[PDB]
């Protein structure tokens, strides 16, 4: 079933679904395709909130139906990071992030490109490959931003 | 034969008239609904902001905390 | 009466659309105001958490200060 979405904004582009596919499946798409988490997508069917451990068979998700989304106000898991002036931002992350995704919420929220940025959690650099699961960061970590070139 | 035609017309608009009464009730609801989390959000960001604010002086207290405590 | 009928319903059919989109934005804002609420919920929590952590710290500070300062 081709199957389409609205949004707070309302947005709608390519997509395909099956009876079987979880509605966790339809949200991971959205996640896959919007850059917005599954945490944050909330969804409804038709004035109704589509719920876990049920397949959109359990609604029922025929195709050429709205299901619709909105932006919760936060995810599950978020960080802090000390500022190049010694401020307190939050970050919306999951463990999946890498640190080149973390760079460009920093670089959202204070505007250095990630190109300048240096991230320190625990004494250790983090390198623009591995991500915050590895590393063991945790809720309500603290990460300390930093210029690379020292500044 | 109008004169059946009529009596089915005077039901179905009673009948839409009972849905959009109902319907203007729902409206109203709507209303209180949007001031209701817009106060939601208010209180969210509030709360971001004050666990922000703690989160540095926290950070202040424990900074001293090692120091202090390897030092004496 | 009949034509009557026929344009009252078209009116009639014209306000009940856009009642029903509107019954289907009030639909999306009782999910969005209960979402709001779920969040500022959790960072009230989470407010309150980092908060007593900061009186914890902030608490053996005043002693640890009091317990350096009466000792010299």
């Amino acid at each position: 079933m081709q199957i389409f979405v609205k949004t707070l904004t309302g947005k709608t582009i390519t997509l395909e679904v099956e009876p079987s596919d979880t509605i966790e499946n339809v949200k991971a798409k959205i996640q896959d395709k919007e850059g917005i988490p599954p945490d944050q997508q909330r969804l409804i069917f038709a004035g109704k909130q589509l719920e876990d451990g049920r397949t959109l068979s359990d609604y029922n998700i025929q195709k050429e139906s709205t299901l619709h989304l909105v932006l919760r106000l936060r995810g599950g898991m978020q960080i802090f990071v000390k500022t190049l002036t010694g401020k307190t931002i939050t970050l919306e992350v999951e463990p999946s992030d890498t640190i080149e995704n973390v760079k460009a919420k920093i670089q959202d929220k204070e505007g250095i490109p990630p190109d300048q940025q240096r991230l320190i959690f625990a004494g250790k650099q983090l390198e623009d490959g591995r991500t915050l699961s590895d590393y063991n960061i945790q809720k309500e970590s603290t990460l300390h931003l930093v210029l690379r070139l020292r500044g | 034969l109008a004169e059946q035609a009529l009596a089915s017309k005077q039901l179905q608009m009673d009948e839409m008239k009972q849905t959009l009464a109902k319907q203007e009730e729902d409206l109203e609801t709507m209303a209180v609904l949007r001031a209701q989390m817009e106060v939601y959000c208010s209180d969210f960001h509030a709360e971001r902001a004050a666990r922000e604010k703690i989160h540095e002086e926290k950070e202040q207290l424990a900074l001293q905390l090692a120091i202090l405590l390897k030092e004496n």
